[PDB]
RNA sequence: AUGUGGAUUAAUUCGAUGCAACGCGAAGAACCUUACCUGGGUUUGACAUGCACAGGACGCCGGCAGAGAUGUCGGUUCCCUUGUGGCCUGUGUGCAGGUGGUGCAUGGCUGUCGUCAGCUCGUGUCGUGAGAUGUUGGGUUAAGUCCCGCAACGAGCGCAACCCUUGUCUCAUGUUGCCAGCACGUUAUGGUGGGGACUCGUGAGAGACUGCCGGGGUCAACUCGGAGGAAGGUGGGGAUGACGUCAAGUCAUCAUGCCCCUUAUGUCCAGGGCUUCACACAUGCUACAAUGGCCGGUACAAAGGGCUGCGAUGCCGUGAGGUGGAGCGAAUCCUUUCAAAGCCGGUCUCAGUUCGGAUCGGGGUCUGCAACUCGACCCCGUGAAGUCGGAGUCGCUAGUAAUCGCAGAUCAGCAACGCU
């Protein structure tokens, strides 16, 4: 994600409608969670880290 | 006091014996009326008629849960229990029968990336 | 079925009658798996046929059945290059079954504009004999004593 | 289609253009940049030039296009054919 | 994909969250700064290896316990590195901010500390093969620890190839649930690019 | 007659059965009645994600939320007891509601 | 309806290309995302930091001009304290800045061979040497799982187990959940006082170990049958990818070595595009009519979502929806008493059809500053191809194949027939 962009895009839009998440560190606008407020491949990694107190893999 | 549950495909029900006459009680409405279907009176009454002491026992049945088929097959299973619990004499003939073994299969678990159950998506060497 | 023979299901009996080939009509016709819209078609198609017909429709299943069911087939082998085709004995079961398969195939594509009364035409007149069921009972004994020859085979 | 309720919309720049044009009664080219201004009959003897990306079209507007959008009547794609 | 981190594989028997804190709506805003803080704690200090950072939050105090192959550069004798810590954390605005200090027993029964070494070792002058050599040795003396397996990939030597070489010595039976595996994972930097080091430990089986 | 309902609701069965159990001997020590951890249940939250970036979707996987609450209707909530709830000091794992 | 090939366009941004890409990286392209094309500004710069020369301004809320950035003006102005810290307006200095290139340089992650059972090491012995034994033959198992003699003696990654769920029972347990047995309701149902006698939801323990018997077996593995039992010979499904191969995918996640731009290939905005088509391929729904279309009555489940969100009753609309707004951070209030198929009653007597619905016109609702390219929903007119299909080819062996539904992920509005 260039720098530019995730700047302008914390900045504050001039419309309402210009809002959109831009996941935090790796700034992918596209395969994003809104209340982990990161991606698919940011989640991954946080969780198989264990960085998130309460995520743990499925099986039931 | 005499009491039984029978479980089957998530159907829970609830039996109460009696011996006075042969009336079924389901959810205050009668077998007939209730889920009129031949194969299921005839499933409900299989325990009762092997046992041959038809018209003797009146129950009355709590329905949670489940089909219609599941719900007839756990009644059937809670009823057979309940006679066996009231008579454990007629225990070798019942097993015998297979009235008093419960049905060990329901829903199981189906992948992820099958679109249910067991099934699979179409598999093309194209 | 590498292993060995696989178990067999224990089909259950019909309780309106009692012959158990009325529950394997009703599971070959069944169609998208709708059991009650089946076996009620089917009971109403058999009393069609016992109003037509004036006798008992068990009875008359059984002569149909009879009369349809074979006794030798074909199977196809190719061998140094060439395709032959050779006639083998058929259980009795298996004949049974596929007399109602045909039944089921025959009862399915013909031109009286209602299944319900057409099913129950085409078991009067394979019953008759006059049937396509039969027709097709006879071109397949005719093949199998025509290609009697390449018998040695035994496959 | 736009709802009634709120109404035609028309870009406040080129509204004040087109007032000041019709006022001063001179009739002009205006250069457009706006794809999403509805017609109004204020616009029936005016020529606007839109923008297709490449370069100001020049239209000439009648009471015919009345309740059409500009970009309608100026192609964004050629197609010559095969 | 080959292997799964026995890490996250065992999450739910053997090892323990090393964060613990409870929220649903400022969630968002609680992940980011910690996965910030520890994003510029990481960068910062490079010097001192650090085994593992835990953070445990209590509605406004937050607690942040640290441990490290050796506490004389991570503390100052006049609190140097803390103080640069503490001014850190205030002006990433984390409320009330408290430092603790943990100290490993052993130096080279974990996978973090020998991992940093190895990637040290290799980066500045040493021969991967020495390197491995003696990583083995010095895991092997300690009598607690059975088994280690260490792996380097990327490019070696300068060549233009990528060698994928391990070696292995006691217990890796990572599909046993009930083994104890510890996991390490770091880059060696070198003048051509850049080189990943995995190392692989067993320490005892544990029953409960 | 007036009940308090004190909400446990954690996310580990360990944390929540140990809060639980400092609960109600806290509450037994300071002469209240309480009906208990009443079971209640557990919230599934399922995500699934795909395996790595730039297609091979077709094997995933899915993570959990696990989230376990607890019901605690105390009676008679007496002033010492509810400030003996007050001054305990809880793990960060459990929080508690009052209400 | 999506994705690609092939042709145009100034652009249709880039990558992936049989198995192992083609409802792909796009879990939501009108601005943004876009990096593509035109045009207008810009400069040590939109955004950080250290060195010298200029300083207390910077930072901010509004009027005017403009396609917008932006330019000019109206209102406030430092917190410390004499050294300056914070911040940044003009000059640069290094330098920021690049979805520009390089997965034939790489880190990490991932797909297939394959959930196949194979793959190794220590000592010894043999030959000179590349090497062989262990890993050979017989029997048995889903398995390098095991037994028997053999220059072999031992060990390792794998296999099974330990982890989740599902099949039963026992104990603990009663609210927002249920009712055995008692009272109040009297049409609204445990609704209300009461109660663990069972499910109900979450804690502990037991239960399958060839457990026992008969025959085959080298008296050994292993196998058939039989009794008890819920399960009989890994009960069922899962988490779980040994060394390696395919220079397999990913510098468009992130980071990373080298080359390239720096006054541009960086940066802000106005309109357009990724939805273009004389054709082709792949995956899905609708069917091609009676096992049915349509109309009226009518009974059976699961689980999860809900704060700037679900939304009750009531009123007006055919219906999109309009007013209103109880109950809810949630076994309580909404997602209808969670229904569809199912059962009963009536029409159609096989038609290009009362099946079937796309295309094209005339009227509205909803979210959005902004619905023409380019969204979705409701009403009407329109009535096209299509009668089981060519060689070829695909999935499926028990709750299995077929058929009919419900909720969620991205989301103000949807491309939602895809995925879970
Ligand atoms: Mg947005
Ligand atoms: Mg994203
Ligand atoms: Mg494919
Ligand atoms: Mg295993
Ligand atoms: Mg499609
Ligand atoms: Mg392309
Ligand atoms: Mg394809
Ligand atoms: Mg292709
Ligand atoms: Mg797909
Ligand atoms: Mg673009
Ligand atoms: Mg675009
Ligand atoms: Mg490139
Ligand atoms: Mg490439
Ligand atoms: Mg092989
Ligand atoms: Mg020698
Ligand atoms: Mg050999
Ligand atoms: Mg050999
Ligand atoms: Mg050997
Ligand atoms: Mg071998
Ligand atoms: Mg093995
Ligand atoms: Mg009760
Ligand atoms: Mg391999
Ligand atoms: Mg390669
Ligand atoms: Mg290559
Ligand atoms: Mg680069
Ligand atoms: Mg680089
Ligand atoms: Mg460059
Ligand atoms: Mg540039
Ligand atoms: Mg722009
Ligand atoms: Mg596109
Ligand atoms: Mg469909
Ligand atoms: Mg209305
Ligand atoms: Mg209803
Ligand atoms: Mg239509
Ligand atoms: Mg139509
Ligand atoms: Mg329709
Ligand atoms: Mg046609
Ligand atoms: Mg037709
Ligand atoms: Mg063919
Ligand atoms: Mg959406
Ligand atoms: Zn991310």
């Amino acid at each position: 994600a260039k720098k530019a962009l995730v700047h302008k895009a914390n900045k504050k839009p001039k419309f309402a409608v210009r809002a959109y998440t831009r996941c935090n560190k790796c700034g992918r606008p596209h395969s994003v969670y809104r209340k982990f407020g990161l991606c698919r491949i940011c989640l991954r990694e946080m969780a198989h880290a264990g960085e998130l107190p309460g995520v743990q893999k499925s099986s039931w | 006091p005499i009491q039984t549950v029978g479980r089957r495909k998530e159907a829970v029900v609830r039996v109460r014996l009696v011996p006075g006459t042969g009336q079924f009680n389901l959810d205050g409405r009668t077998l007939e009326n209730y889920f009129p279907n031949k194969v299921h009176q005839q499933l409900i009454k299989a325990p009762l008629v092997t046992v041959d002491r038809v018209d003797q026992f009146d129950i009355y049945a709590h329905l949670d849960g489940g089909g219609p088929s599941g719900q007839a097959g756990a009644l059937r299973l809670a009823i057979a229990r309940a006679l066996i619990l009231v008579q454990p004499e007629d225990r070798p003939a019942l097993k015998k029968a297979g009235f008093l073994t419960r049905d060990p299969r329901a829903i199981e678990r189906k992948k992820y990336g099958l679109k249910k159950a067991r099934k699979a998506p179409q598999y093309s060497k194209r | 079925p590498r292993k060995g023979p696989a178990p067999k299901r224990p089909l259950v009996n019909d309780p309106v009658y009692g012959s158990q080939l009325v529950t394997q009509l009703v599971n070959k016709v069944l169609l998208e798996g709708k059991k009650s819209l089946a076996e009620r078609i089917v009971y109403g198609a058999l009393e069609q046929a016992r109003e037509k017909t004036g006798t008992d429709p068990v009875v008359t299943l059984k002569r149909a059945l009879d009369n349809v069911k074979p006794a030798l087939e074909v199977r196809s082998r190719r061998v140094g290059g060439a395709t032959y085709q050779v006639p083998v004995e058929v259980r009795p079961d298996r004949s049974t079954t596929l007399a109602l398969r045909w039944l089921v195939n025959f009862s399915r594509q013909r031109r009286e504009k209602t299944m319900v009364e057409r099913l129950a035409n085409e078991i009067l007149d394979a019953s008759n004999g006059l049937g396509a069921s039969v027709k097709r009972r006879e071109d397949t004994h005719k093949m199998a004593e025509a290609n009697r020859a390449f018998a040695h085979y035994r496959w | 289609p736009r709802s009634l309720k709120k109404g035609p919309f028309v870009d406040d720049h080129l509204l004040k253009k087109v007032d000041v044009q019709n006022e001063k009664n001179t009739k002009q080219v205006i250069k457009t940049w706006s794809r999403r201004s509805t017609i109004i009959p204020d616009f029936i003897g005016h020529t606007f030039a839109v923008h297709d990306g490449r370069k100001h079209v020049p239209v000439f507007v009648t009471e015919a296009m009345v309740g059409h959008k500009l970009g309608e009547f100026a192609p964004t794609r050629t197609f010559k054919g095969h | 994909g080959q292997k799964i981190n026995p890490h996250g594989f065992r999450l739910g028997i053997t090892t323990e969250w090393k964060s613990r804190w409870y929220a649903d709506k400022q969630y968002k805003d609680y992940v980011k700064e910690d996965v910030a803080i520890r994003k510029l704690l990481a960068t910062g200090l490079e010097r001192a290896g650090i085994a593992d950072v835990e953070i445990e939050r209590t509605r406004d105090r937050v607690r942040v316990d640290i441990h490290t192959a050796r506490p004389g550069i991570v503390i100052g004798r006049r609190g140097t590195e803390a103080d640069r810590i503490r001014a850190d954390l205030e002006k990433l605005t984390g409320k009330q901010v408290q430092l603790n200090i943990l100290e490993v027993k052993n130096p080279e029964s974990q996978a973090q500390l020998v991992a940093q070494g190895v990637a040290e070792q290799l980066s500045n002058r040493v021969a991967f093969r020495r390197a491995m050599r003696k990583a083995i040795q010095s895991a092997m003396r300690q009598p607690n620890v059975k088994g280690i397996r260490v792996q380097c990939s990327g490019r070696l030597g300068g060549a233009e190839m990528s060698r994928s070489e391990f070696y292995r010595e006691g217990r890796v039976p990572l599909h046993t649930l009930r083994a104890d595996i510890d996991y390490g994972l770091y880059e060696a930097k070198t003048t051509f690019g850049r080189i990943g080091v995995k190392v692989w430990i067993y320490k005892g089986d544990i029953v409960g | 007659g007036q009940k308090i309902r004190i909400r446990l609701k954690a996310y580990d069965h360990e944390a929540i059965d140990a809060s639980a159990r400092k609960i109600v001997e806290t509450v037994t020590r300071t002469g209240a009645s309480v009906v208990g951890p009443v079971p209640l249940p557990t919230e599934k939250n399922v995500y699934c994600v795909i395996r790595s970036p730039h297609k091979y979707k077709d094997s995933r996987e899915h993570f959990e939320m696990r989230t376990h609450k607890r019901l605690i209707d105390i009676l008679d909530p007496t002033p010492k007891t509810v400030d003996a709830l007050m001054r305990i000091d809880l793990p960060a794992s459990v929080d508690v509601n009052i209400q």
